[PDB]
RNA sequence: UUGGCGAGAGACCGAUAGCGAACAAGUACAGUGAUGGAAAGAUGAAAAGAACUUUGAAAAGAGAGUGAAAAAGUACGUGAAAUUGUUGAAAGGGAAGGGCAUUUGAUCAGGCCAGCAUCAGUUUUGGUGGCAGGAUAAAUCCAUAGGAAUGUAGCUUGCCUCGGUAAGUAUUAUAGCCUGUGGGAAUACUGCCAGCUGGGACUGAGGACUGCGACGUAAGUCAAGGAUGCUGGCAUAAUGGUUAUAUGCCGCCCGUCUUGAAACACGGACCAAGGAGUCUAACGUCUAUGCGAGUGUUUGGGUGUAAAACCCAUACGCGUAAUGAAAGUGAACGUAGGUUGGGGCCUCGCAAGAGGUGCACAAUCGACCGAUCCUGAUGUCUUCGGAUGGAUUUGAGUAAG
RNA sequence: UUAGUGGGCCAUUUUUGGUAAGCAGAACUGGCGAUGCGGGAUGAACCGAACGUAGAGUUAAGGUGCCGGAAUACACGCUCAU
RNA sequence: GAUGCCCUGACGAGUAGGCAGGCGUGGAGGUCAGUGACGAAGCCUAGACCGUAAGGUCGGGUCGAACGGCCUCUAGUGCAG
RNA sequence: GUGUGGCCUAUCGAUCCUUUAGUCCCUCGGAAUUUGAGGCUAGAGGUGCCAGAAAAGUUACCACAGGGAUAACUGGCUUGU
RNA sequence: CUUUGCUCCACACAAUAUAGAUGGAUACGAAUAAGGCGUCCUUGUGGCGUCGCUGAACCAUAGCAGGCUAGCAACGGUGCACUUGGCGGAAAGGCCUUGGGUGCUUGCUGGCGAAUUGCAAUGUCAUUUUGCGUGGGGAUAAAUCAUUUGUAUACGACUUAG
C-alpha cells in the first residue's frame, strides 16, 4: 500500500539486504586501502610539466 | 505530458458478454464464467467466449456437417458442441448414433438425431457431463457463406457482387462489364 | 367519397394550440374591385354585485356590510417576467458585471477547534564522523646545489639641514628572493559510506487475521503489507455554509462566417410564450428475436367480451441454381480433392514437448456447372447429331445449404 | 460500416517569380487552425510546457533597484552621448 | 445488488465529427390498495439539503382541485440569438 | 536468331446512333418458307472545353442570391518609380 | 429669550472603528582627494592629541501590566498638577526656564502578598469619531425664498434696495 525507501527505512534496508548488516559491521564503507610506495618514471613527470 | 505511442483509453473490442437479454443465455454465462476461472481447461474459455457472438457470428451447423466430423478417425465418439442452432440435412441419408450439445436443435434435426438412437443435449448439460470439455469436438457452420459477404470488397477487378436490387438483361450488364460497350471492369 | 344528413370513437389539440372562427366569425375592419380578414374563453356554490354612515361638485375615498375567501369587487380564478412606486439594507473619484482567497456585516443547517509526544510517507535546512583518488594533489615547511636584481649588509666616491644619503661596487653578509634537486607531512578539490545526529513543512489513504523482515536463548517484542497516544477549551454561530461588501491579483461581448474577431465585420434594447433532422415508400451495414431449407397468420375467411385478442385453406413473395444477348444447357475422378497454416479435442509425457485429429478462417494448386474458342466418336431425314478430349479466355457459380 | 473535411495559414531550413512586400508559388519537418497554462508589457503561430480535482516539494523559459515574487549579489573590464 | 463486491496498474487537452451513460417535458400500459379541500397543481422565496452537471429534494409565503414515484411504451419533447 | 510497326521518351477518343467485317450462328414468342428487322464478337464515323452539353449579343431602364473568397477610397507591408 | 436651543471645560455612560502603539522619531552645519571630538595658543585655511573600519549604538530597562509595608544612604533622578521668565510664524501650536508643592524611587538592606487562567489560546492595558446624561463657565445671529435693481442675464447665476 506504500513503499518505503530502504534508503531510509533501516527495517526494509534489511528485508531487501540481508549484507547490510554485515557491511555496517565491519565499515565496509570506509576501508582503508594499503599503502604502496610507486613513483612515475622521470618520462612522465617531464612530459606533464613541459612547456 | 506523456508522448503516448499508443492510443490511450482504448476498448478491448471483443464482447465481454451477450448483447441479449435473454435470461436463460445469462444462466448459461453464469456457468461457463465460473467453469473458465476456476479450470484450467482451454475448452471453458472457447465455449464462453461463443456464447457472446452475434446471429451472423454463430452460423447455423447442419447435420451433415456432424456427421462429416464424426468419420475424422479416433472422432465417432466425441461428443460434439454447436455453440448455436443445430438444423436438419435431408441430403443425407445415414447419419451416426453420437451426442450432440447445442444451444438449439430445429425440430427436424431433433428427429434425426434422436432416430439414429443418439441424444440431444443443452451446454449446462455438457457441463456435468465434460466439466473440461473432455472428449468434445467443437464445430463451427460456415461465416463468409452470407449473401451480405458476396458484396464485401466491391471494386474494379474484384470479383464481387453488385448491390442490386432486380438482375436481368437490362441490369448492369453493358458498359464496363464487357469490351463491346467501352471496357470490361 | 376532404360535400350533405345521422351516428360512434381516438396513446390527437387544449385558447399564440386546435378549423380563419370554443365568443353576435367569414363577423368587425381594409380595398373602386377581384379579394383580403382579425382580436376576443374562466367573479362566486349562489349576486349574496357592497343597505347604511361619513369626506368630496363629482369620479371616488374611508368605514360598515355580503361571502369560505374581496390576498374573489364585474379594470373580477391563479396572477410569472420585462418595467415601476414605496420601505429596508448596502456600495459608489471616467461604466457595471465575473474568478480565486480571506476580513467585515447580515443570515443559517447539522460534535467543533486546538496543543504536545512517539511513529510512518514525501521533502527542506543545518551540525558532525570515517574513508578513496590525483604529481599517492601542487604548495607551505626542512635540507641542499646554483643564480641573479625592483641589489640587503659591508665597502668606494660625491653630496655633507651633518646620516639624509646620489652614483659605483659587492651576490648574504646586520634583509631577503628566484630556479633546480632531495625529504617528510598537511590541506584544497573531486568522489564514496548499507556513518551519526539537530531544526522546519505537507500527508495519516487503509480498517479482524494472513506477507516479507528485524531484535531476542526462547517467551515474545518491534519504527516490519498506510496514526496512534496523552491533554486542553468550546458545545455555539465558536468552526463552517450562504449572502452583501471591502482588499490583492486576475477577467474585452456573446452568437457567427473565417487562415485570423474585443474588433472600426454581421445579428442582438428588454421580457414572456411559440420556434427548426420529421413522417412515408423502397433500401445498405450492424444488432436483437422467432423459426430454419425453409420462412411470412392479418388480400381474404373463421370467430369475438368487437377497429383488439384468438384461429386458418389456397395461393403468392423471398430463399433453396447458375450461366448465356439468345436458342439453350445446368453443378462429386476422389473419404466432396491436394498442399501450407489453424482454435479446440485425443494419446504419450512431473512438465517442457512429441505425435494424432483438425471445424471456422487465410493462401495456393486442382476438379465440377454455364459462356467463348477449339476437337469432332458411334450413328444418320446426308445434314442432322455431338461422344471424347482440350484452351495465357470468361461468370454476380458448385464443392454436406 | 458511417461522420466531418476537400478556402488553410505560420516558423526554421532548401527554393522559384519579383526592386521588394505582413507579396505570389513549391520542398521536408514542426506548429496555429482545434489550445488553455508560465515567459516574450501587449500579440493565433516565437521560447518553455501541453491541461481530471486538490496538497506538498522541485524546476523550465524568463527573471531578482521600485512598480513585482526574487542578491541596490560577487568578479574583471568597457562606455559619458547639448 | 455477480448488471454485485473487491485487488492491481496505467492514463485524463480538444473545434468539425463519432459513440456512450444520464437529466428534463406532453401523452400511453402496469404498479405503489401512492399524495390531496386538515390544501393538489402553479407561482414567489441573497432560507436548508443532495448531485461534477443536466437536475432533484425540503421549509416559509401565496393559492384553490387536482397530482406524483418506480417498471415500461410513445412523441408536435428542452432555446439566447 | 530477330520481327506483334517506326532506336527510346509525344503524335490522341465513352455511352446512344449509323456503318462494315466475322459466325452464316441466336430471335421475330400460334406454325412455317423467303425478304426485312433485331442480337452476339471485332472495327470505323467524334466529341481538341481532348472522362466526351446541341447554343449569339446588349442593358446607364435593370433585378435577385451572395461575395470583402474579388475591383473602384483611406489605412497597412513594400519603395521599383 | 418657550419644547431651554448653542458652545466650551470636567466627569461618567454608551456606541463607533482603526492601511495597523506594544520601551524611546535619540535635532548642528559643512566636507568626502576629507572630517568629528578634546586640548593649547601667536585665534588661524593654526599646533598637538584622539575617534571612525556603521545604530551590533546611546538612553531606558527589576517590583500584583508591577501590590501592601519597615529601615539605611543620599539631597540626586523622575511623574503629576501648579507657578516664574523667556524664545519659536515655514505648517510657529512647540522648545527651554524659575520656584515651591505632592507622589514614586531598583542607590542599598528587610518583612508580607501572588496558587485553581488548572500544560498554550491577543487573553483584552492603545487610539479615533459621535451621541447621551450630570456639574461648572460663556455667548445672544444670519442666509435663502418672495419683493426690488440693471453696471448683470437663455435659465440658474450676478449686482443693487427694502
Ligand atoms: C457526330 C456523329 C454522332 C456521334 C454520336 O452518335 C452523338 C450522340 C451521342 C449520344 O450518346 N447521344 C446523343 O443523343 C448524341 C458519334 O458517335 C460520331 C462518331 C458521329
Ligand atoms: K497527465
Ligand atoms: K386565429
Ligand atoms: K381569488
Ligand atoms: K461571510
Ligand atoms: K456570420
Ligand atoms: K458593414
Ligand atoms: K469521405
Ligand atoms: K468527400
Ligand atoms: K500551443
Ligand atoms: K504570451
Ligand atoms: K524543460
Ligand atoms: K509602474
Ligand atoms: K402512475
Ligand atoms: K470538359
Ligand atoms: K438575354
Ligand atoms: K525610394
Ligand atoms: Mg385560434
Ligand atoms: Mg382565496
Ligand atoms: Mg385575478
Ligand atoms: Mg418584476
Ligand atoms: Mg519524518
Ligand atoms: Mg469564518
Ligand atoms: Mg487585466
Ligand atoms: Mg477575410
Ligand atoms: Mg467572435
Ligand atoms: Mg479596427
Ligand atoms: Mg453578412
Ligand atoms: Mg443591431
Ligand atoms: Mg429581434
Ligand atoms: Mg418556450
Ligand atoms: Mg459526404
Ligand atoms: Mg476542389
Ligand atoms: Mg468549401
Ligand atoms: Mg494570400
Ligand atoms: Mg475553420
Ligand atoms: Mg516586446
Ligand atoms: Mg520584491
Ligand atoms: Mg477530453
Ligand atoms: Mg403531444
Ligand atoms: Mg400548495
Ligand atoms: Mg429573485
Ligand atoms: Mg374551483
Ligand atoms: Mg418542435
Ligand atoms: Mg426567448
Ligand atoms: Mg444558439
Ligand atoms: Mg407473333
Ligand atoms: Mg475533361
Ligand atoms: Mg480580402
Amino acid at each position: 500500500v506504500l513503499k518505503k525507501n530502504p534508503l531510509k527505512n533501516k527495517q526494509v534496508l534489511l528485508r531487501l539486504n540481508p549484507y547490510a548488516k554485515v557491511f555496517a559491521a565491519e565499515k565496509l564503507g570506509s576501508k582503508k586501502a594499503e599503502k604502496t610506495g610507486t613513483k612515475p618514471a622521470a618520462v612522465f613527470t617531464e612530459t606533464l610539466k613541459h612547456d | 505530458g506523456i508522448d503516448h505511442t499508443s492510443k490511450q483509453h482504448k476498448r478491448s473490442g471483443h464482447r465481454t458478454a451477450p448483447k441479449s437479454d435473454n435470461v436463460y443465455l445469462k444462466l448459461l454465462v453464469k456457468l461457463y464464467t465460473f467453469l473458465a476461472r476456476r479450470t484450467d481447461a482451454p475448452f471453458n474459455k472457447v465455449v464462453l467466449k461463443a456464447l457472446f457472438l452475434s446471429k451472423i457470428n454463430r452460423p447455423p451447423v447442419s447435420v451433415s456437417r456432424i456427421a462429416r466430423a464424426l468419420k475424422q478417425e479416433g472422432a465417432a465418439n466425441k461428443t460434439v458442441v454447436v455453440v448455436g442452432t443445430v438444423t436438419d440435412d435431408a441430403r443425407i441419408f445415414e447419419f451416426p448414433k453420437t451426442t450432440v450439445a447445442a444451444l438449439r436443435f430445429t425440430a427436424g434435426a431433433r428427429a434425426k438425431i434422436v432416430k439414429a438412437g443418439g441424444e440431444c443435449i443443452t451446454l449446462d448439460q455438457l457441463a456435468v457431463r465434460a466439466p473440461k470439455g473432455q472428449n468434445t469436438l467443437i464445430l463451427r457452420g460456415p461465416r463468409n457463406s452470407r449473401e451480405a459477404v458476396r458484396h464485401f470488397g466491391m471494386g474494379p477487378h474484384k470479383g464481387k457482387a453488385p448491390r442490386i436490387l432486380s438482375t436481368g438483361r437490362k441490369f448492369e450488364r453493358a458498359r464496363g462489364r464487357r469490351r463491346s460497350k467501352g471496357f470490361k471492369v
